[PDB]
């Protein structure tokens, strides 16, 4: 449990280690994730969140691991989040990730509206 | 127990007032005065 939140709070801390194509500071989330100041403390996801095993069997490009984010089952906050209504998603990439994937992949879950 | 009253912080409930209001344009138009114009040149009088 230690070992999984640690890979959340390294991805979380990417942007500020080592250079990117869109770098993300520790101020820049407030701005972004408060919509009001005590609607402040959003849930946490992280993905891909496989063994070995796996990872051979499945496609794993930024439209797959953008799309299994919003898995009601793979939340690190044991609640159905819809059960409610999202205010704002902060989505943080790392590794071989071309933006306009990240710009398809999000617009597609707002398609899912 | 007793909440006697309690209410929330802060947000739409604090708006209601304030829409805000809109507002009015206009063009963007003129014209030029041609009172005081005549040609320039003028010799079919001096038929006189």
């Amino acid at each position: 449990l230690n070992r999984l939140i640690s890979q959340i709070v390294s991805s979380i801390t990417a942007s500020l280690r080592f250079d990117g194509a869109l770098n993300v500071d520790l101020t820049e989330f407030q701005t972004n994730l408060v919509p009001y100041p005590r609607i402040h403390f959003p849930l946490a996801t992280y993905a891909p969140v496989i063994s070995a095993e796996k990872a051979y069997h499945e496609q794993l490009s930024v439209a797959e691991i953008t799309n299994a984010c919003f898995e009601p089952a793979n939340q690190m906050v044991k609640c159905d989040p819809r059960h409610g209504k999202y205010m704002a998603c902060c989505l943080l990439y790392r590794g071989d990730v071309v933006p306009k994937d990240v710009n398809a992949a999000i617009a597609t879950i707002k398609t899912k509206r | 127990p007793d909440l006697k009253n309690v209410k929330s912080k802060i947000g739409s409930t604090e708006n209601l007032k304030h829409q805000p209001g809109g507002g009015k344009v206009q063009i963007i138009n003129k014209k030029l005065d041609l009172s005081n114009v005549q040609s320039k040149c003028g010799s079919k009088d001096n038929i006189k």
